[PDB]
Order: C-alpha cells, then structure tokens, then sequence
C-alpha cells in the first residue's frame, strides 16, 4: 500500500520498482481526474511486469473515514467488492509542505498536517493490526516503511 | 497593350488562382526588374515582390523561423533572391496560390502608398 | 481538508501485462525500424528489461515471428532490429519462470549549478564521472567518505541486453570493501 | 533528495553541499535506496527487530546545516546579483554609445506560419517502387472493371471532418491547419477580405468580435473552447430542441375533481374540445367578441406536464458551432429538410473534393447518367421528423406539411441526388441499424459487380434526438452516466473499448461516406485511390429470441473445407493462375 | 478477354470451397492471409460485443491458419467518437483507409485496462497507443448490428492496383492525379474562406426535351458549354456515330 506516490515524487520512483518486480500495489492519489488515471495507466503499461497488479484508488489521508474505508476494502473479499488482499509492506508517504510556518504561525493547516503525517499514518496501521487479527493472520506482517 | 495580363506563363493566359506560388514570383520579376539597368523600376515594386516572398514563407514554413528575405535589399539580385526561397520551401514550386494568398496579391495591387503595378491581375468591377 | 475522498467505485484496476508485452515490444521494433533509438541508447536496454520482465509463450512467439520476418537488407536499421531482436528472443526464453526484477539502468545523475556571464542561475542534473552504474553507485556509497570517517553500457547496447539474464556471481561482498 | 529542476528542495546548492563529500540524491537513487528495504535480508531482519535505516548520504556531519545552506545560498545569490548588475551598465554604455542605430541591425524578421490545409491525397510513388511490392505475374491478370476502389471519402462527426478526427484519433492534439479547420467549422472563426476599422486587412477574424486573429494566435485563443465544445460531452440542449436530460417532459393524464376557470378560444377549437369531451364541457359564443369560452366540467381528462430525471447526460455530438451554412447550404434548403440530410450533404460534396471531383457532372465525360449509383443507407432516419409528426403534430405545434417525406430513410439520398448528382443511377438504400455502413459497401460493390453501375455513394448516417436516447437506456443498451460519474469517469473516457468495466455504447451522430468506383474508371479518370475493397459481407446468426444479441454468423467469410490439404491446390499460386490466362 | 482475367485473376475461389471469401480476396493480389495488418472492431463498449467481436476474428484468423505470435491489431475508433449507429462502419471504413495510406495505426487512448477474458485470442491485441509502422497492407472492418446484421470488408493498400498496370499506364494516371490534385486545392480553398463549398445544382444536366434521348443512349456524354462554361448534354453527342 503507498500514499504520497504522486507524479515526479520519491513515491512514483518506488512505484515502479515495485511494478518492475511483479508487486501488487494500492497507490493512492489526492487529486484523481482522468490526468491521474491516464498517468498510471501509462506507468503500469510500460513497467508492470507478469503478475504485478496497480489499483489506484482516491483517498484523503487526512481523513479518519478514508482511512479505515480503504483498509476495511484492501482486505474485503471479492463477493463484498474488495481486493481480498492482505498487505506485506505499507509506505505511507503522503505529506503537504508547510512553509515558513514557525511557532507563532503553526494554525489549522499545521494540525491538518500533523493529522496526515503522524495520528492517521497510526489509524492505517492500527486498522492493518485489526484486519488482520480479525482473520488470524500471525505470520504474514505488514512492514511498515 | 502597356499593362499585359500577369497571369500568363510562357504566354498561355490562365489565372492568379491557377498559377504557382513559383511562376508568379518569376512574373512580378519579368513585369517590375529592368533587365538593361539590372535594378527594380521603382523600390514600392521591390517592396511589392518582397512582401510576396515573406508570404511563401508564411504559407510553407511548418514553425516558427527567420525569414530568408531580411532586407528586400537582397532582392537586387531576384534570381538568386527567388531560387533562395522556393529550395527552403519547394512544395511552393507545384501548389497553386492558396485563395487567402490570391486576395492578399490583389489587395497589395491597390495599396495607396505605391506606385501602379504594371499590369492587370483579374477581370473584375475595378477592370476600368 | 478532513472531507471523505476515497470510494470503492472509483478503484481503477491495471493489471492486463500480457496485452501491454505486445505493445512495448511492437513500439519499440518500429522505433528502432524509424532510428528514433540507437544502439547506444540506454532506453533499448531499460525496454528490454520491462519486455523480459513481461515475458510468457504467447510473447516469445510474437517476438519469433516479427524478428523472423524482418528483412535485414531494407535497411541497417532493419539489420539492427533483427539482431536485437534475436537477443532479446534468447533472454525472453531463459527468463521464461523467472520471477520479475527490478534493475534499474538509468545513468546516475548529479547536480550541477552554472552562472552565465549575465548572472543567470541554471541547475541541471549532468551525468556523474565516476558513477555510471547502479553498481558503482554502491560502492561509491559502500566507501563513504573523508566527512564520513570517526575516531558495455553507452557504446553497444545489444550486447548489454545479452548479458540481462545472467545472474552475475558476486565473487567478494561491497560490505569487505 | 533533488525534485525536479532549479527552484525545488534547494536544487541550485546542491552541489555545494556535495563538495564536503556529502552525498545528495536523485528520486531514483533514494528510490532504490528504499527498494533495498523490502529485499528478503532486510525484511527478514525487521521482524526480527526494528530497522532503522539512515539514508541520510553523510549530510548529518556537517555542523550547523542551517547556517552552512544559507550560506551557500547567499554565496550564489550575490554572484548572480553582481553580474546582473555589471550586464545591465554594459548594456545601458553600450544603448548610450550605438543609440538605436547600430542595435537596429541585429533584429531579425520572423516568419510566423499559416495554415495550409492539404487534401491528403495519396503519395503515388515512382513505377519501379511500386512494381516491387506486387509479384511480376499480376501485370494483366486482373479485369480491373471487377476491382473495386475507393476514390474519395468523408464524415461529418463529433470531430468535425475526416481530417480533423484522424488528428484527434492518432495524435490527440491538433496541429495548425487542424486547429484552424476546427475554428472554422465550429464559426469561431470567418474569413474576411476587405476594409476592417479603416485599413484593407484580408484574413480570419474572430466570428463574433470581427477582431483580425492570426493562424499562430488561433491555437492560443480556440483550442481550450474547440476540445471542450467536441467530441464525448455533456449533451447541450441548444443543439437537440432544448431536450435537457435532467428535466425530460412527459405528461400524466388526470380526471377533474372540481371544474376549472372558463378560458377564451376560437369557434374551431372549442367545437374541437366539444368533439373530443362530449357533455364533460360547456362551449358559449361572447356575443361583443364572436369569440367563445370553454368550461371544463367534472370528469373531463386532463394532460399536466411532469418532468422525470434521465440518467443519460453525455453523446457524441457534432462541434457546437457546426452549421451547415458554413459550408454554403442555402436556409431554403436548410428548413425544407431533416438536420440528418444535411450531415449527408456536406459529407458527400466533402467526399467528392476527397476524389478531386469538384463538380460531379465531370463523372458524365467518362459515364452514362445511369452508372452513378447511391448505395448508401441509415438505421432510423430522419428522427427529428418522426418526433414532429408523432409528438409536435399531437400537440398542435406547427410542423411542415411534407414532414412524413423528410422522415424516410431513402430521403437523404433523394436530397444527395436533386441537390448535386441528378444521376439516375441504381438507389438501393439499406438499412442494417449499427451494420449499414458496412451493408453500403456490400451492396455498392454487388451493384458495380453487376454493370448496373460503374460508380456508388457509399456510407451512412444517423441523428442522436431524445426519443432515441430514452429507448436505448430502457433497453440497457447505453452506459448509464450516473454510474459512470459514480466510478469517478468523466466524459471523454466512458466509451471504453475492450476493457474490464465497459458498460454500454456512448451515442453519437454524424455521416460518413466513401465513393467507390471501377478501377479501370478510377485510372481513366485519374481520380485519387484510397484503397481497394478486396471483399465485403453481411451475415444473419440463428434461432434466437433476443434482437440486440451479436452472433457469430460473420464467421462464414472465413469458411474453407480442410479435410483433404496433403498437398497446396495450383489454383491458389499466381504463376499457375497467370499461365492459363 | 475480360471474363478470362476474371476467370483466372479475380473469381479463381468463387466455385472453390477450399479457398475463403477471405483468402481469396486477399491470394488475389498476392497477399496471404498474414498480411491482414489491422482490425478495426466494431467495438462499441457494451460487455457482450466486444467479446463476441474478438472472438469471431480470432476463430477467423486461427481456422485461416494464420502465423502463430501474428495477431491482427485491433483498433477501436469509438473511443473518441462514440457509436452513431448507421454511420458507425463508415466512420471505421474512413479511419481504415487513413491507416493504410500513412501506416500510423491510432491506439485506444481509453484502454485503461484490457479484459482478461480477451487473453484467450492470442491472434488479437490491443494497443493503447499509436504506432508508427512501416506500413498495412489489409485492414479488416467488422461492424454488428442489432437484428443479427453482422458485416466484414477488406480493404487493401491501394498500391497492389499499379503492380497490375503498364509503366505507360500508371505514369499517365499520375500525371492526370496531380493535375486534379492541384485543382481540387483551389476549389476547396476558395470554398471554405467564401462558405461555398456545396454548391446546389440549379439544373441536370440535359434540358427536358433531350432527357429521354440521354436516358435512351448510352453512349451519351458531357462536354463544356463554350457559353456557359457548364458540363452539359449537347444534341448533337447523342445518338452519334462518332
């Protein structure tokens, strides 16, 4: 699973490492349009090797509901409309920059961010903990980048 | 007659619009560039002629470029001026005049701050 | 910013390799037939990879019969692809139930900041002198620094492609280095 | 790690941080870097613990980081301050000394370039190149009065003409000429020659401000609103009678609980509410007027409009702008016939420049009138004159009298016929609803086979109207676009072939027709040659009970017995064929 | 001479029930049925079409023994302009021509994901981008109607014609090409900035009273009016021993 994996980021660099190899992969996009959709096609078409699968989904990681929705449908089975997944790594790379926003200035858009990069990249995890306990899945971990 | 019809090719009549972007420069040349003095008769003849080889230009190009023709000064020596331009742009050498091109040529022919043309260029209302 | 995005109907699925095989190989035999990459270009090499990494029956026998029918004395281009062609045939078959790698043939790239005489700030990324590999890159990563311490690429790109599925035995470790 | 270019992530002092043997990264580099920690050994080893990896490339043994980056900064910014400086007086002493004058000499005139819009007629090559790809023994073999060609063709669509969809269809942009031609279709752009505010300009000019626009320009002002006013869009009313699919107008029939307000209307009309209501109305003469009033009792039928929600919103129109004036139908003709015809119009004299045909009366020097043939055909017709005699007539709107004749799918070619060909040619005009296009062909190559004709109109057409779309959405047939918007797909990219959530067609509109010929007429004439049409077929399936079902009869253009092939038939190889020849 | 040449160059697979309509028609100028380039689908993005479609070329082309890793490209134009119904193989009959005359087959800029179902017809593929070839020779084009009207033409580069020509013949059809090239230039220039393309006949091209005399012979032709300048039937070319 990546967030953060936008065009000309580290993440979309990962990305296609990680088609390369034949992974299965959720990217997840801030901005999905058919610029999006059309970009990702193209990655996958040209670097998705034999088994590899891309699922692009939107998704606000600075949303609670987003949050446990795409876990709760990465590990739904394919009768309820998930992926019947289970994940083996999560890269959570989704930030938004904050820029000359010292002490005095840290606002909503500073607790926004922090609610993006640190409370919800716990909230993931924490779901990933709860899907897969609720299956008994002990010897399968999700590493965490 | 002292105004001949400009559209005659080797002295087949025909028509602006059924001659070459080529033929018509070598014309404008014949009717406008004393070969005995080996100068243009008036230098708003020269313009005249110049101002139709930026137009092949335009028409041709495909980008954005200089022009071949930057000073009509150049065009004191037309043969060369006139094989410069039609080797860059040799499709110029078999289409016909464009229609835009046609009433661009017979619009610069009644321009106030030249002299005449030395010819008539079409069979119209403005005849007389 | 806290307002839902996500929405299992909006899930766009890519996941149909087998057709885009095809595709890549097809692009780049008529890019090569048109001279628009070379036998120098590292690109030839990159799209090799992601060919080999795509490679199944179906695959191996579109490349035979389009290499097969290439007519060499069309062109050197046409001699080019064909040669290519069969290399990339041979490694298409010995990674045939291989798992797909990652290999990243990209050169590597450093910074480079140049004022003009007029003071204009240009950066550029400029190809490194020492590194010219990913391999390199390693051991250049490997040796650290002063700061550090406490108290067939480029040239022929066919051959390169010949030496794509050949596990390279690593004789000593870079971590001994 | 280094964004993209100049400004981002401070790229500019990158090499300098890099000169105390400090590391810096490329996103592919740090990339790779990250990939390292989902190799096995590094996996292995995080669940046995931890893993904590520094990528960091040294950068954490420089001291004061902050102070040292600022200052390399500064270090640039007063080199690229100084010597902008110095290269401002230089060039200021160097204004001063030369003025204007000596500074005139370097500026260069620039050709900005028009479009010129080709025909795409195709490059003939020289004999020997074209003998090559043919075997030596085809010279003389076939009758070329049996070898069918297509000499020109055209359509008019959501893409405009054939020239602008195939730009969209390979390249998805377009270029100059491309851009022009989609300005002028559309009417964002007109032509003038003469005096404009004064001074003789002779040009394209914008179509609603008579503002002079370049050809370079034209791309910078018309190509955001040509690509958003074509092709698969959001249907606009202004182009379909007002139909908006959110707010569909059906009627619901109601009885009277309690009588209305009496209304005034005509002798004629209120005898006509007495015929249809019986006793259920009053009709009294107004003496001072003549003029009578209509009562309507308890128990009388009424119709009150209702509108219901359509769910689809998306086509593929034709260009908004696209106006058959433009390409010089006079408005006699323009109000006589159905839109659809006038599709049909443009697309065959569009069809006949294609062919190098400009006045079709020139196919009467080398063909009798009766050889020009119109094989081409439609699925419903004209629909815009079947809701007016079916709908617009019911509510006494006022329609043409000749509006049935308008509706007939044998009526565009008839309009084709009396406007441009007066042949008296074959006319078999089939109908083979999303097939009839290729039917045209089937029947306009059987037709040229027979002698009946030694040139056929080939093609088809079909108009996108409401009632169409309705039916098509109550058969399931169209994609549903509240779906579509559902999964997050905007217009452009809901007709999606062969994919794994396609959902129904998108309707369009619009004409296409080839000309087809005799070779051996097509050489005499020396007419442009597109193509040869080496077959065409049609085909039925079997016993079924659905209609919209496709089937697999087709299959039969492929049919060969294989029971006895030990040895190739001579029949098949050419030397052989030419030999008995 | 004629029905020879038809008999041994044209309709040599007519009675012969080892040949296909489709084989034949390729095998008649020399093409086999490998050549066959470029399928331009029907492909209208309804689930039961798209299959069926791919289906019935890929049992085509596998019962024609076509080459093994040769499948036919498919090309799927409804993409951009949706489906026009009666107009819907004209279209792909216009975009078939356009590929065989610049070898450029366009790609399905809306494949996003191809269907797995699909992988079973090997003899077909699916391109989502445009491919600049060294040239088609064939293109197919299959539409399907609803009333079981289901449709095939070939359609062959126009260049396997002037290898059945003499060098005198075809040196003269190319000069009356680029005389009518450059004629047909002007005229749609002229039409287009002076909105007259179409240009409605205001007459046929007989008067009424020799109607009935160009209907009766059909030897008659028409020649330029020197009044007018208009193409007309003249009296005096009908019926005429010349």
């Amino acid at each position: 699973l990546i967030t953060g994996a936008g065009k000309g980021s580290i993440g979309a660099e990962v990305l296609q490492g990680l088609l390369q190899g034949g992974a299965k992969v959720v990217v997840t996009t801030s901005r999905f349009s058919k610029q999006v959709t059309d970009y990702y096609q193209s990655i996958y078409a040209k670097y998705g090797a034999k088994g590899s699968t891309l699922i692009v989904v939107p998704f606000n990681q600075g949303s609670k509901q987003d949050v446990e929705a795409l876990i709760e449908f990465i590990y739904d089975t394919e009768k309820n409309g998930g992926l019947g997944w289970d994940l083996d790594a999560i890269i959570p790379f989704a930030a938004i920059p904050e820029q000359g926003i010292e002490l005095e200035h840290i606002d909503s858009k500073s607790e926004f961010a922090h609610r993006i990069m640190l409370t919800n990249i716990l909230r993931m995890m924490g779901c990933v903990k709860k899907q897969k306990s609720a299956r008994g899945i002990e010897t399968r971990p999700a590493q965490v980048i | 007659f002292q105004k001949p019809w400009f559209a005659t090719v080797n002295g087949q009549a025909r028509d602006l619009a059924t001659m070459t972007y080529e033929e018509v420069a070598k014309r404008l040349v014949e009717l406008m560039f004393i070969r005995s003095t080996n100068s243009w008769f008036d230098v708003t003849w020269r313009t005249f002629t110049g101002d139709f080889l930026r137009r092949v230009e335009e028409r041709f190009t495909k980008s954005k470029t200089l022009s071949l023709i930057q000073s009509y000064s150049l065009l004191d020596k037309p043969d060369e001026a006139i094989e410069k331009v039609f080797n860059a742009y040799p499709a110029a050498r078999e289409q016909f005049l464009n229609a835009q091109d046609i009433d661009h040529f017979l619009s610069m022919c009644q321009n106030p701050m030249q002299k005449p043309v030395p010819f008539v260029p079409v069979l119209d209302r403005r005849f007389e | 910013g806290v307002a839902t995005s996500f929405s299992r109907k909006k899930a766009r699925t890519f996941d149909s390799s087998w057709n885009w095989a095809k595709q890549s190989l097809l692009s780049l035999y008529f890019e090569i037939i048109h001279g628009v990459l070379k036998n120098v270009d590292r690109e030839v090499v990159s799209e090799a990879i992601n060919i080999m990494n795509r490679s199944n029956d179906a695959l191996i026998k579109f490349m035979e019969y389009h290499i097969s029918n290439t007519d060499e004395t069309k062109g050197e281009n046409y001699q080019l692809v064909k040669t290519l062609g069969e290399q990339l045939i041979e490694n298409c078959k010995q990674v045939l139930d291989v798992d797909p790698v990652y290999k990243d043939v990209a050169k590597p790239t450093g910074p480079k900041t140049a004022i003009d005489k007029n003071g204009n700030i240009t950066y550029s990324e400029e190809p490194r002198e020492k590194v010219r590999k990913l391999s390199q890159y390693v051991q250049e990563m490997a040796l650290g620094g002063p700061i550090t311490k406490e108290s067939a690429l480029d040239k022929d790109s066919t051959k390169e492609v010949a030496s794509l599925p050949n596990k390279s035995t690593i004789s000593k470790t870079v971590s001994s280095t | 790690t280094r964004g993209t270019g100049l400004m981002s992530a401070n790229n500019i002092i990158a090499e300098g941080i890099e000169k105390m043997g400090v590391r810096t990264f490329s996103q592919k580099e740090m990339a790779f870097n990250l990939l390292g920690l989902l190799t096995p050994e590094v996996v292995e080893l995080c669940q046995k613990s931890p893993v904590m990896a520094d990528l960091n490339g040294g950068l954490q043994f420089v001291p004061e980081l902050k102070e040292f980056t600022a200052k390399l900064r500064k270090e640039l910014v007063e080199t690229s301050e100084v010597r902008k400086a110095v290269s401002i007086e230089t060039a200021l002493e160097h204004k001063v000394v030369n003025g204007n004058s000596a500074d005139a000499a370097y500026a260069q005139v620039e050709i900005q370039p028009r479009a010129n819009i080709q025909l795409d007629f195709p490059e003939l090559k020289p004999y020997k190149q074209v003998k090559q790809i043919a075997p030596a023994e085809l010279e003389g073999l076939l009758d070329l009065e049996r070898v069918i060609v297509v000499t020109g063709f055209a359509e008019v669509g959501p893409w405009g003409s054939a020239r602008t969809r195939w730009e969209m269809e390979a390249f998805g942009e377009f270029s100059l000429e491309g851009c022009v031609e989609m300005a002028w279709i559309m009417g964002f752009i007109s032509y003038h020659n003469g005096n404009l505010k004064g001074r003789p300009y002779t040009g394209w000019v914008d179509s609603k401000t008579k503002e002079p626009v370049d050809d370079k320009d034209v791309k910078a002002k018309y190509e955001t609103s040509i690509l958003e006013h074509s092709g698969i869009r959001l249907i606009e009313p202004e182009l379909f009678n007002g139909y908006n699919p959110e707010k569909k107008e059906m009627i619901q029939e109601v009885i009277v609980e309690e009588d209305l307000e009496p209304f005034e209307a005509s002798k004629e009309t209120a005898e006509q509410f007495k015929h249809q209501h019986g006793d259920k109305v009053d009709i009294f003469e107004i003496p001072e007027t003549g003029e009578y009033s209509v009562k309507l009792l308890k128990g009388a039928t009424l119709y009150i409009p209702k509108a219901l929600r359509f769910d689809r919103l998306v086509a593929g129109q034709i260009p908004t702008g696209w106006n058959a004036k433009t390409y010089g139908i006079s408005d006699d003709i323009i109000s006589q016939v159905d839109p659809i015809t006038l599709f049909v119009l443009v697309s065959v004299v569009e069809a006949f420049i294609a062919s190098g045909i400009t006045d079709p009366y020139e196919m009467y020097k080398y063909v009798h009138v009766s050889e020009v043939g119109n094989c081409s055909g439609s699925g419903m017709g004209g629909v815009s004159a079947l809701r007016g005699m079916f709908k617009d007539r019911f509510k006494d709107e006022p329609v043409q009298n000749d509006i049935l004749q308008e509706s007939f799918i044998n009526t565009m070619s008839a309009w084709v016929n009396m406007l441009l060909i007066s042949s008296s040619g074959p006319i078999k005009t089939p109908v083979g609803a999303c097939a009839t296009s290729v039917e045209s062909v089937d029947i306009g190559v059987e037709t040229i086979l027979s002698g009946k004709a030694r040139i056929c109109i080939v093609g088809g057409y079909d108009d996108f109207q409401e009632e169409g779309s309705f039916e098509f959405g109550n058969m399931k047939a169209t994609s549903n676009t509240l779906e579509e918007f559902e999964h997050g797909r905007t217009p452009a990219e809901m007709s999606r072939p062969a994919t794994t959530t396609r959902n129904g067609f998108m309707e369009a509109q619009g004409a296409g027709i080839q000309i087809i010929m005799q070779a051996d007429l097509a050489l005499k004439m020396g007419v442009p040659i597109y193509g040869i049409v080496a077959m065409a077929a049609t085909a039925t399936d079997k016993i079924g009970r659905s209609v919209p079902a496709p089937g697999k009869g087709i299959l039969t253009t492929a049919r060969e017995h294989h029971s006895s092939v030990k040895y190739a038939s001579p029949n098949l190889n050419m030397k052989y064929r030419k030999r008995q020849l | 001479l004629r029905a020879a040449q038809q008999q041994w160059g044209n309709d040599f697979y007519k009675r012969d029930p080892r040949i296909a309509p489709l084989r034949g028609a390729l095998a008649t100028y020399g093409l086999t049925i490998d050549d066959l380039g470029v399928a331009s689908f029907h492909g209208t993005s309804t689930k039961a079409n798209d299959k069926n479609e791919s289906a019935t070329i890929n049992e085509m082309m596998k019962h024609l023994g076509r080459s093994e890793g040769n499948p036919v490209i498919g090309v799927f134009q409804k993409f951009l302009t949706g489906h026009p119904k009666g107009a819907a193989g004209a279209w792909m009959m216009n975009g078939a021509l356009q590929i065989l005359n610049s070898g450029i087959i366009p790609g399905n800029r809306n494949a996003d994901n191809v269907d797995k179902i699909l992988e079973q017809f090997e003899y077909v593929l699916y391109p989502s981008k445009t491919l600049k070839t060294d040239g088609v020779r064939a293109v197919s084009i299959t539409s399907f109607g609803f009333g079981q009207k289901g449709g095939q033409a070939i359609v062959v580069h126009p260049d396997y014609l002037y290898g059945a020509i003499t060098e005198d013949r075809y040196n003269e059809y190319v000069a009356k090409v680029s005389a009518r090239e450059k004629s047909a230039y002007k005229f749609f220039h002229n039409g287009m900035i002076y909105n007259k393309l179409f240009v409605s006949k205001e007459h046929a091209p007989y008067t009424d009273e020799l109607e009935e005399d160009v209907y009766l012979d059909p030897l008659a032709r028409v020649s330029k009016d020197k009044k007018s300048g208009s193409l007309t039937f003249n009296s005096k070319n009908i019926q005429s021993k010349d």
